[PDB]
């Protein structure tokens, strides 16, 4: 109990599980985005990639 | 034989020129000339001794000059000779200081023995005109140093023409004083007409000339000789026509008093034992005529009207002394012999002897009359106790200067004049003593008031405590007076046990019954009567006077070398061992006193308005206020634990106990500090430190166990330690002192070159006998002292590191000493069929048997060792990365490198992990029938942790309410009992089956860190890592997946370390029975959600142990068959799973609610990935969508913040929902958009706000383009009412923290544009 850093064994392991909650957290927020972009890529590669952009590039000014 | 003379003379010559270290070698060479001496006469006894050798040793006591105990050791050797030898014979009969050789001729005539016959007796009694010797011989060979008030005088009234030995301390052996008295004895029955009336006649006719008194001299040497032997002595009453049963007949025929002293001396004597006090007594009854009761009662007549000059003659005194002395002693010994003399009227002993104490007498004959008293009520019955105290009433009442005394003065001068004398005060205050011995028993149910109730009423008298007062009045102001230490001793040694008798008989479980929750219910009359007239009542009030005080540590300090070097039985060990019970009880009945005595006392009084002196010192408050002025008891205490007498040192560590636990002492003594200091005086601190070590190193007897001295002072010592630790533990203690600590003020170091430093001191010395200690025996398995042993020696160590204080230094020694290795060495592991104590588990029915204290300490033993390791592993890992680590892990994996040739192996940490096998179910209990008191109330009593000995003491009460009822009695009673023991036997299961459960639950909890501290803190690599893992998983998942039904404070441990576990994270079998024991985990989680078990936090657990296997392990024809049977798990609970987590999300725990929402989440995903979805039809119908929705109402009010989080996984959820074509159909029917519209809602903050905003849009988006045209014209409203915004957006997207703001502004302005292309807005214009 001299170097930086040494806490009560109780601080270190709840330190620990406050960490794997935050990372559940991290993980799940990540993999939403991901699944989502993978949903509406799978609906917009199949068609009007350029159009659905240039469309509304023009309607609203530029 | 001859080789032993040289022997013994040089000793002798040593000891003789070194006296012209040194005081143990005199005390060990003559301790060497006794056993000399012993083995001598054991040869001459044998037929080894030849006939030179007897006239070579009568040569050498010809020549023998000083009377010395060496002389008294050769007696035994002349009397085998004698009894050899005395033609041969006749030859060493005319062959045979001064005294010696006549003493030798008169031993010779009487063993050998006309004209011969009068020459014998011509010489003998020539021999006898110069017994003297014998009877001083007899007397100073056989003196213990301790003298008995009871027989003072006794056989002490010759006259001695003897010098008395020197000052020398060489003490007699005892089997040396049994041959010495065998000798006599033979030497009497050889002996056994003219001496008599030669002496009688003498006296009558020359009585101012007293000469040749030596037939009283011969009954004292038979009096000395079958003292203590009443199987020898029984050769006096075993045959009447014997020659002794006639020379006892002949030798009581006449009276001449200082005969008949003598021969009282000699009965008191050999009536030593119940049947020869029986003969004795039937002998003076007499149903030429002996001495017989009515003649000695005759006399006690005569001389009680002589003295009320008119003061009785010495001799008479004497006699009188020796009668009361004998009946006495026969009053102890015989029952027959009291109950005769107590009451028959003939007699009349007591009121003769009443009389004669009245009237003015020596001390030493009033003594004796108390003690005739005192012996008469040694056993009694209530009804000769009321007996005894009315004549003790009448004669302290009522055995000049105006009209009259009046009755309260009179017991006021009884009182002042007794107390003055050191043998009156003694002899009364036994007498008190012994009249306060209820007849029933010391120990018993007491009820009753120890006296008669009515001894108060009469002439306004207070009761008792006028006998209470005067006790405590001599202890304190009149034994001031007293010179002798010895007679003071004994003095305050009667005190005390006076106070004793009296503070015992307080049944304090009666006072505290009454006032919490009465006529009949106790023996007394009532409550209150029982509380004011019991002496306790005035006894505690003495106890707090000022001058109690002193006197009791005036006993208690002491010369230390002459208290060490003393016997345990003397006075000397006795009265401070009674001073120190005193205090202890002062201190344990101090609350019932203050709170339940004192009040009803003080409200007596005032009402019946008598009133009596009150001795209490005002100003203490309480007990501890009185002894804390002065310091020094701690020290003597300390000292005393070093002399060696068990009782003494269990009662000093006690009372240190005590002394340090309580709350006054301490506050007044640390705000340095004073205890410390006080031990530090003269060295003092050091010493008993050593003692105690040496203590607790002390060998064991296996035989005697639970009941050894030094098994009983280890647990004292611990006991202490562990009781002054617990009490204040951040501050330095009288513990931390004596266990090596240098106490600084608030700091604790270690002074170099000290005990501690050098590993010697108190502290070392646990920790040794700590890991060499074999805690399981071969044979019977698991002994429970050793296993009690090492749990308050492991609670110690526990106390000492947890406190920061300590903890530094503790660890650091304890990691020194390789402490854990040795632990883990000696640390068995618990299966089935190992007997504890010759007894298996067998489930809840092994609770009763002591053995199951031992089971529950050992799992104490347990966890603190694991605790230890986990700190260690910690602190070894944090500050730095030692080879320790290396060597933690290898030891618990069953391996220790210290030794390089062979790793010992040890039970892995998991193969320890076998503490919960729930096959026992210790928890479920059976309730017994209670036919009969069905409902007693247990109250009184009190998790629930029943106190039995309150419940006890209901039982036996209401057994004595139930029995004056009369119903039922002779036969019912049985049942009665089988009631009772039934109840108590229930309590104590309850009691210890809580305990066990408690112990359980800790040891796992320990474990559990353990192992999560492994997991974190290790340098693994993959391939050790998974089967690491693997066998983590094979240990807490059959318990985990059993006891989930049972209980959920051990689940909650076993829940998150699995937990953790998963999250964390040839190679085949490894990775396939991972996933196996993952699916295990998996469908247990999803029965135990499904069934609503445990707190939100074990269904938080479980929840992230669910996401993570439905995110990682299932997300390739594996991985489909994975993905079914995982969904057919789902399916099978289906609805209630399901409503339970909906139920679980939106409630009162924080993060309950967003893992449920987050698994929701997960399910979902999981589900579509495998056009439409089950579980989001389960969850419409459920209703979860439509409460969802209309939380997104006040969305702006919740929205790292713990709600923030909860917001985005909601809206996650929402997405993830309005993905599909039915789950956007569902999330859209229930007024999605009226929702977010009454909510309001259309660097770093701004980038959360943005990421609001994108999923609210993408939420709205997706479930737009899901369904298709029906809500196409919701989109174009939502886009036309919070236009504006859009062309901000897009405006605008056409470092760290700026790149990510606009990342997600980009990210908005593609969710808005993708929801205007699908919902042609363009079209719209």
């Amino acid at each position: 109990g001299t170097g930086l850093g040494e806490v009560d064994v109780d601080t270190y392991l709840s330190n620990l599980q406050t960490k794997t909650t935050l990372s559940m957290i991290a993980d799940g927020l990540e993999r939403s985005a991901r699944d989502f972009d993978a949903f509406l890529e799978e609906n917009v590669t199949l068609e009007w990639e350029a159009q659905r952009k240039r469309i509304y590039q023009h309607f609203g000014i530029k | 034989i001859p080789r032993c003379m040289e022997a013994m003379k040089g000793v002798r010559s040593m000891l003789q020129c070194m006296a012209d270290t040194l005081d143990f070698s005199r005390l060990s060479l003559v301790e060497q000339h006794e056993c000399l001496a012993s083995i001598l006469h054991a040869a001459v006894q044998r037929h080894h001794a030849t006939i030179a050798d007897f006239q070579d040793f009568i040569k050498i006591l010809r020549k023998w000059d000083k009377y010395d105990h060496f002389l008294i050791h050769l007696i035994p050797v002349l009397a085998a000779y004698i009894t050899e030898f005395g033609q041969q014979a006749r030859r060493l009969n005319d062959f045979i200081l001064p005294v010696l050789g006549a003493a030798v001729r008169a031993w010779w005539i009487a063993e050998h023995n006309d004209e011969e016959d009068e020459q014998r007796t011509k010489q003998f009694l020539d021999a006898l005109k110069e017994f003297d010797f014998i009877l001083s011989v007899a007397a100073d060979c056989k003196a213990q140093e301790w003298q008995d008030p009871s027989q003072l005088g006794a056989r002490q009234w010759l006259q001695r023409k003897i010098p008395s030995l020197p000052s020398e301390p060489f003490p007699f052996s005892h089997f040396l004083q049994h041959s010495l008295m065998v000798h006599l004895e033979g030497f009497v029955d050889a002996t056994i007409r003219k001496l008599r009336t030669e002496e009688d006649e003498q006296r009558q006719l020359r009585p101012n000339h007293e000469q040749d008194m030596d037939l009283e001299r011969f009954l004292i040497i038979i009096s000395y000789a079958y003292e203590g032997r009443p199987d020898a002595a029984m050769s006096f009453w075993e045959d009447p026509d014997s020659n002794l049963a006639g020379f006892l007949q002949w030798a009581s025929r006449r009276a001449s008093t200082p005969l008949v002293s003598a021969f009282c001396e000699m009965l008191r004597c050999l009536a030593d034992n119940e049947e020869c006090a029986t003969a004795a007594h039937n002998f003076l009854l007499d149903e030429s005529q002996s001495l017989t009761w009515s003649q000695i009662f005759k006399e006690l007549e005569y001389f009680t009207t002589k003295v009320c000059p008119a003061e009785i003659e010495p001799e008479s005194a004497l006699m009188l002394e020796c009668y009361l002395r004998l009946i006495a002693k026969l009053a102890t010994e015989s029952e027959i012999a009291r109950k005769r003399l107590i009451m028959d009227e003939d007699f009349n002993l007591v009121d003769t002897i009443l009389k004669l104490s009245v009237g003015v007498i020596p001390h030493r004959l009033r003594a004796c009359i108390f003690y005739v008293l005192k012996a008469l009520m040694i056993r009694k019955t209530h009804e000769e106790l009321d007996a005894m105290w009315r004549w003790v009433e009448a004669w302290m009442t009522n055995p000049f200067l105006g009209q009259t005394p009046g009755p309260q003065e009179c017991m006021e001068m009884m009182f002042r004049e007794f107390g003055t004398g050191f043998e009156q005060s003694n002899a009364f205050i036994q007498l008190l003593t012994t009249l306060l011995v209820p007849p029933e028993g010391l120990n018993s149910l007491n009820d009753s008031v120890p006296f008669p109730e009515w001894l108060g009423s009469s002439i306004r008298t207070l009761g008792i405590e006028p006998y209470v007062d005067f006790v405590f009045d001599v202890f304190a102001n009149r034994t001031k007076d007293i010179s002798d230490p010895s007679q003071l001793r004994i003095l305050r040694l009667s005190c005390l046990d006076f106070v004793m008798v009296c503070l015992v008989t307080f049944n304090e479980d009666l006072i505290v019954l009454g006032h919490e929750s009465i006529d009949d219910a106790m023996a007394a009359t009532n409550l209150a009567t029982y509380v004011r007239l019991h002496p306790f009542s005035r006894v505690m009030e003495w106890l707090f006077n000022e001058k109690v005080i002193t006197s009791l540590i005036n006993t208690i300090h002491q010369d230390p070398i002459s208290l060490g070097s003393a016997s345990p039985d003397s006075p000397l060990v006795v009265s401070i061992l009674r001073a120190i019970q005193v205090m202890i009880k002062a201190l344990e009945l101090q609350e019932t006193y203050l709170h339940l005595v004192r009040p009803e006392v003080l409200r007596y009084q005032g009402e019946a308005g008598v009133r009596r002196k009150p001795v209490a010192n005002a100003a203490y408050s309480a007990f501890e206020d009185g002894i804390l002025s002065h310091l020094s008891l701690v020290v003597d205490l300390g000292k005393y634990c070093n002399l060696g007498h068990a009782e003494l040192t269990l009662a000093c560590l006690k009372l240190l106990e005590k002394i340090s636990t309580s709350s006054r002492i301490l506050s007044a003594w640390s705000p340095r500090n004073k205890a410390i200091v006080q031990l530090e005086r003269n060295g003092e601190g050091e010493t008993i430190s050593a003692s105690l070590s040496a203590s607790i190193m002390a060998t064991l007897d296996p035989a005697l166990a639970a009941s050894g001295e030094n098994y009983r002072v280890k647990l004292a010592i611990l006991d202490f330690l562990y009781a002054c630790l617990r009490a204040t533990p951040d501050q330095p203690t009288i513990a931390h002192q004596l266990l090596g600590f240098h106490c600084e003020l608030s700091k604790l170091g270690i002074e170099p070159k000290g005990p501690f430093d050098m590993q010697k001191s108190l502290f070392h010395s646990l920790l040794n006998v700590l890991i060499t200690l074999t805690v399981s025996e071969e044979e019977q398995g698991m002994r429970g002292y050793l296993v009690t042993l090492k749990y308050r020696v492991l609670r110690i160590l526990q106390l000492l590191w947890k406190s920061p204080l300590s903890a530094s230094l503790v660890m650091d020694e304890l990691r020194a000493t390789n402490f854990l290795f040795h632990m883990l060495l000696r640390e068995v592991q618990i299966q089935p069929q190992l007997p504890w104590d010759g007894q298996l588990v067998t489930g809840c029915e092994f609770l009763l048997s002591d053995a199951s204290l031992a089971y529950i300490d050992y799992l104490a033993s347990r966890a603190a060792i694991f605790e230890y390791i986990g700190k260690e592993l910690c602190s070894v890992s944090q500050n730095r990365i030692p080879s320790i680590k290396r060597q933690i892990f290898d030891a618990l994996n069953g391996q220790i490198f210290v030794d390089e040739e062979a790793p010992l192996t040890i039970p892995s940490i998991f193969d320890f992990f076998d503490f919960i096998n729930t096959d026992y179910k210790w928890e479920e209990i059976p309730s017994p029938h209670f036919t009969y008191l069905k409902d007693l109330d247990l109250g009184p009593c009190i998790g629930v942790h029943y106190d039995i000995r309150k419940a006890q003491e209901i039982l036996a009460l209401k057994r004595k309410e139930y029995e004056h009822s009369q119903l039922a009695t002779p036969e019912f009673l049985e049942t009665v009992e089988l009631e009772e023991k039934v109840l108590i036997e229930w309590l104590t299961v309850r009691n210890r089956a809580n305990l066990l459960l408690t112990a359980r639950l800790n040891l796992l909890q320990a474990w559990a860190n353990l192992l999560l501290v492994m997991i974190e803190s290790n340098d693994f690599k993959s391939t050790p890592k998974m089967a690491f893992l693997l066998q983590a998983l094979q240990a807490i998942l059959p318990t985990l997946e059993a006891f989930s039904s049972l209980k959920s404070d051990e689940a909650f441990e076993l829940a998150r370390v699995a937990k953790v576990l998963l999250w964390k994270l040839e190679q085949f079998t490894v990775g396939n029975l991972i996933g196996d024991k993952l699916f295990q985990l998996f469908q247990l989680c999803l029965s135990a959600i499904s069934q609503c078990s445990g707190t939100p936090e074990l269904r938080s657990l479980y929840y992230s142990i669910c996401y993570r296997y439905l995110t990682a392990v299932v997300d390739t024809r594996s991985v489909t068959n994975a993905r079914a049977r995982t969904l057919k798990a789902i399916t099978l609970y289906g609805d209630r799973l399901l409503n339970v987590i909906c139920d679980d999300a939106y409630g009162s725990d924080t993060t309950c609610q967003t893992a449920a929402m987050i698994l929701l989440n997960a399910l979902v995903h999981t589900s579509r990935a495998s056009v439409d979805c089950p579980i989001i039809d389960a969850l419409n119908r459920l209703n979860f969508i439509g409460v969802l929705v209309d939380s997104l109402k006040e969305i702006l009010n919740e929205w790292a913040s713990p709600s923030q989080q909860y917001t985005s996984a909601k809206l996650a959820l929402l997405l993830q929902l309005c993905q599909t074509r039915q789950g956007a159909k569902y999330v859209l029917q229930a007024n999605l958009f009226r929702a977010l519209e009454q909510s309001g809602v259309f660097v770093v903050a701004l980038e959360r706000h943005y990421a609001l905003l994108v999923a609210l849009a993408r939420v709205v988006g997706a479930a737009v383009t899901a369904r298709g045209a029906h809500n196409i014209v919701q989109g174009r409203k939502f886009l036309t009412q919070h236009r504006g915004l859009v062309v901000h957006v897009l405006k605008k997207n056409a470092i760290l923290a700026q790149q990510a703001l606009e990342e997600r502004i980009e990210e908005l302005a593609e969710a808005f544009m993708l929801l205007i292309t699908a919902t042609g807005f363009l079209e719209y214009e």
